[PDB]
RNA sequence: CCCGCAGAAGAAGCACCGGCUAACUCCGUGCCAGCAGCCGCGGUAAUACGGAGGGUGCAAGCGUUAAUCGGAAUUACUGGGCGUAAAGCGCACGCAGGCGGUUUGUUAAGUCAGAUGUGAAAUCCCCGGGCUCAACCUGGGAACUGCAUCUGAUACUGGCAA
RNA sequence: UAGCUAGUAGGUGGGGUAACGGCUCACCUAGGCGACGAUCCCUAGCUGGUCUGAGAGGAUGACCAGCCACACUGGAACUGA
């Protein structure tokens, strides 16, 4: 149900830093981005329109860790909700619990935040939650358990997320190891580059 | 006989009840006349699921219906609680 | 006001009863055109009074034979 | 053998716009007068005059915005072969509201918008782009 | 900024006394992304010469069409040779849902949200021409206010 | 296309016929081998094609195709026929399932094993 | 359901990779063996067969077959055609049927509006709630495009009369 | 698959039914249905719904709920609200 394979190969097929390794050593300094993982990656392809749509959908699915049946359920939920369907699709993906954990600064990656949520560490509104795909409501309080507060990888994640950009739809306390999910993010808040119109056009066929 | 009783709906090991007045030879979830409310025995803390409109209850009992044991108890609690 | 249907008489030929064709101006559910559909009824003619060509107001009643559950109230616009 | 005279009027308007005619003449009737009244009221024609007394003739002045015809499309919607009556909710917004549906409601001939604002529907006579 | 798209590359042949001679045709579109669309049809003995012919043909013959914030104004039926294109404006979001050639034309046109359907022959040259005919057949509220001789608010309500 | 002509007799959906009529709207069917032979394809394909005659449990006798490099079918073998037309072979419109009642898997295969009933080879 | 233990420990396959259709090279064989949804591939340098390496897609499932709708505007009411592509009876007359120039009055059957009864519950849709989330369950609503009656309107269609 | 139908169609009267009725008998009249498809043949439980589809439609009617029919096959009543 997870990918659990080579992650930098996923970053290299797309050609974009998906932030799915970490941030400490740089990703070009790991090596070999701009190159597909072939033995034929030295030759880049013509990559037709259905290929381009599929590559943007694969990019957005790999940058969060969501599999395809959950992703098309998210598409149906974004489609039946009123408003811009692609913005609803990105809002429903940012509403996931492990993403809120990784953005708030606990867990250095999204897979690390998923292992943190999985292993019963994180309490949202005074109750611990097992499920990574839990939708964090606005004005919810995301915190850690007693025992998992004294966990050193959460300290290192607090440091390298201090070097990160501190996204503004959530507010981190960082000293009580708490935060709040203040509001729903809009398109201008998040990531500025991904083409959600290509994703909605794929499932619309 | 027309009787007021409980039809059992809901999931497995999480029961829900519709308090509903029906001809008493019909099946438990089968053909009825009208549902005069609902009952939720496992509902939650802070959750109030027990609703009875007493107008149709009194209308049907005045027409000659027969209140079941759970339904008569639930009428007792919602009629002494208010 | 009693429920009453208005129809022309088609045949008068048995005894104490007439056969009456009511036309309804229905609409087609598929194609959308108003088409005319016809319904022949056996109507109980007590007093045996009306003829083949006229219009008759008719209401329904108790069954009277293996057909014939409609009865004449009155003849509006008798004909020749 | 001229079953439909409203479609004859609409064909005359369409052909006069296509052939760049200055004015269009036809036999009149009060239905044609009401349809031409609302076609003046929106701005598809310039005006009209009814001239005869026993054999009455109606003459319409066609409007031409500089390059084109002002009327681009005009379709008889209800036809004698297939009458079309819509309700008050099913009244169509023609050309996303930029064109009119002439509707003969029980207050007379009006447009789609006046029938919807009045609260009543009826036989749709023609879509006018 | 004149973004450019290649729609189709076809190989055509002309027979002579020796044998078959093959050439390549290219159908391209250019556009500002704001209203202006153009289509070009180049033909040359080898492919990138035909692409350059099609681009310099498309850049000249560009027509401007009117479009709302990213959308059409009304439903509109474009027609050409065997193509009976039908394009309906949209609600916001949902992207361009259109097939192939029409998708490329509407994307360089700057139409972000559309619902389109091709009828008849979906041959690429003829559906590009039917698409751009339906686009230049479109009219704006201000121009239909210029026609009927009244302000736009008396038309919209 | 006149609406009166459509009212008097309406538009007619054609008929849907099946290219697998001995399967009787079932996915597979068991039959027994009446004959195991080979035939030649239509003219541009030029091979020998392993095709067996099957009598089915509903009483149809149809020719099925044994697809895969080398088989073990015999006279009176009980096989499971599947459906799917063989394009070159005339009159052959069913396949035999490999991994069936009697029909074994293909030998020494490793890619698309489940299309030929070959178990996963362990090392 | 909550708590304590131990340890990375017990836990990844399936189809595909010529075009459509995302994803490529080597080797074996040589119109044979075989593949194939359609086009088609294999004749000694096979991206199409079989193995390998690499990649792609989905994932506790993945493929095939069967079946239904879609795409198919390919039975077209919305929404097609008929000189030559399939398709105007050989030509008329005419009953049934369909359609009906123009003015006025009346009826109000069609039509329109409103109301009332009905259209079981569930399901579908919206706003919420409860299961750690989701599936699932559930409160209220909307809807059920309909039918009958009643009250009016009367432009348009029909009747009646001139 | 173009004609079908004599209790067949209607009437009077006796009988029968919880109840109207050719429901059944005696009599009288010769009618009733049918090209808005009677009769015959083939297939089929019907509906709320389900699936698909932009919609209109099309296909369907497992589960869940309403109605019907049946209870080895053919028939008959008894008892009883």
């Amino acid at each position: 149900a997870r990918y659990l394979g080579p992650k930098l190969k996923l970053s290299r097929r797309e050609g974009t830093d998906l932030f799915l390794k970490s941030g400490v050593r740089a990703i070009d300094t790991k090596c070999k981005i701009e190159q597909a993982p072939g033995q034929h990656g030295a030759r880049k392809p013509r990559l037709s329109d259905y290929g381009v749509q599929l590559r943007e959908k694969q990019k957005v699915r790999r940058i969060y860790g969501v599999l395809e049946r959950q992703f098309r359920n998210y598409y149906k939920e974004a489609a039946r909700l009123k408003g811009n369907t692609g913005e609803n699709l990105l809002a429903l993906l940012e509403g996931r619990l492990d993403n809120v954990v990784y953005r708030m600064g606990f867990g250095a990656t999204r897979a690390e935040a998923r292992q943190l949520v999985s292993h019963k560490a994180i309490m949202v509104n005074g109750r611990v939650v097992n499920i990574a795909s839990y939708q964090v409501s606005p004005n919810d309080v995301v915190s850690i358990r007693e025992k998992a507060k004294k966990q050193s990888r959460v300290k290192a994640a607090l440091e390298l997320a201090e070097q990160r950009e501190k996204p503004t739809w959530l507010e981190v306390d960082a000293g009580k190891m708490e935060g709040t999910f203040k509001r729903k993010p809009e398109r201008s808040d998040l990531s500025a580059d991904i083409n959600e119109h290509l994703i909605v056009e794929l499932y619309s066929k | 006989m027309v009787t007021i009783r409980l039809a059992r709906h809901g999931a497995k090991k999480r029961p829900f009840y519709q308090v509903v007045v029906a001809d008493s030879r019909n099946a438990r979830n089968g053909r009825f006349i009208e549902r005069v409310g609902f009952f939720n025995p496992i509902a939650s803390e802070k959750e109030e699921g027990t609703r009875l409109d007493l107008d149709r209850i009194a209308h049907w009992v005045g027409q000659g219906a027969t209140i079941s044991d759970r339904v008569a108890a639930l009428i007792k609690e919602v009629n002494k609680a208010a | 006001k009693i429920r009453t249907l208005q129809g022309r008489v088609v045949s008068d030929k048995m005894e104490k009863s007439i056969v009456v064709a009511i036309e309804r101006f229905v609409k087609h559910p598929i194609y959308g055109k108003f088409i005319k559909r016809t319904t022949k009824l056996h109507v109980h003619d007590e007093n045996n009074e009306c003829g083949i060509g006229d219009v008759v107001e008719i209401r329904e009643c108790r069954p009277l034979s293996k057909t014939k559950s409609w009865t004449l109230v009155r003849v509006v616009e008798k004909a020749v | 053998s001229m079953q439909d005279p409203i479609a004859d009027m609409l064909t005359r308007i369409r052909n006069g716009q296509a052939a760049n005619k200055a004015a269009v003449t036809m036999p009149s009737s009060k239905l044609k007068v009401a349809i031409a009244n609302v076609l003046k009221e929106e701005g598809f024609i310039e005006d009209f005059k009814v001239e005869g007394d026993t054999k009455p003739e109606l003459e319409l002045t066609l409007k031409y915005f500089q390059g084109k015809a002002v009327v681009e499309s005009i379709q008889r919607v209800s036809r004698p072969g297939l009458r079309i009556y819509k309700r008050k909710d099913e009244l169509p917004k023609v050309m996303a509201g930029l064109g009119i549906a002439v509707v003969s409601t029980s207050k007379g001939v009006m447009t789609d918008r006046a029938a919807r604002q009045a609260g009543l529907g009826g036989e749709i006579i023609c879509y006018v782009a | 900024e004149l973004q450019e798209k290649l729609i189709a590359v076809n190989r055509v042949s002309k027979t002579v006394k020796g044998g078959r001679i093959f050439s390549f045709t290219a159908l391209t579109v250019v556009g500002d992304g704001n209203g202006r669309v153009g289509f070009g049809y180049g033909k040359a003995r080898e492919v990138p010469a035909a692409i350059q012919k099609a681009m310099e043909k498309a850049r000249r013959n560009m027509i401007n069409v009117a479009l709302n914030n990213g959308t059409l104004q009304h439903p509109v039926k474009g027609v050409h040779t065997g193509s009976r294109v039908f394009m309906q404006p949209a609600s916001e979001g949902t992207g361009i849902i259109a097939g192939g050639a029409m998708r490329a034309v509407l994307e360089v046109a700057g139409v972000h949200n559309v619902l389109a359907k091709a009828y008849g022959s979906t041959n690429p040259i003829n559906v590009v021409r039917a698409t751009i005919d339906g686009l230049e057949n479109m009219n704006s509220p201000e121009m239909v206010a210029a026609k009927r001789g009244k302000s736009v608010e008396e038309i919209l309500g | 296309a006149t609406v009166n002509q459509l009212v008097r007799k309406p538009r007619a959906r054609k008929v849907a016929k099946s290219n697998v009529p001995a399967l009787e709207a079932c996915p597979q069917k068991r039959g027994v081998c009446t004959r195991v032979y080979t035939t030649t394809p239509k003219k541009p394909n030029s091979a020998l094609r392993k095709v067996c005659r099957v009598r089915l449990t509903n009483g149809f006798e149809v020719t099925s195709y044994i697809g895969g490099e080398g088989h073990n079918l015999q006279e009176h073998s009980v096989i499971l026929i599947r459906g799917g037309r063989v394009k070159d072979l005339p009159g052959v419109r069913y396949h035999t399932v490999r991994g069936a009642l009697d029909c074994s898997g293909v030998k020494d295969r490793k890619q698309a094993r489940s299309k030929y009933g070959v178990k996963r080879p362990k090392a």
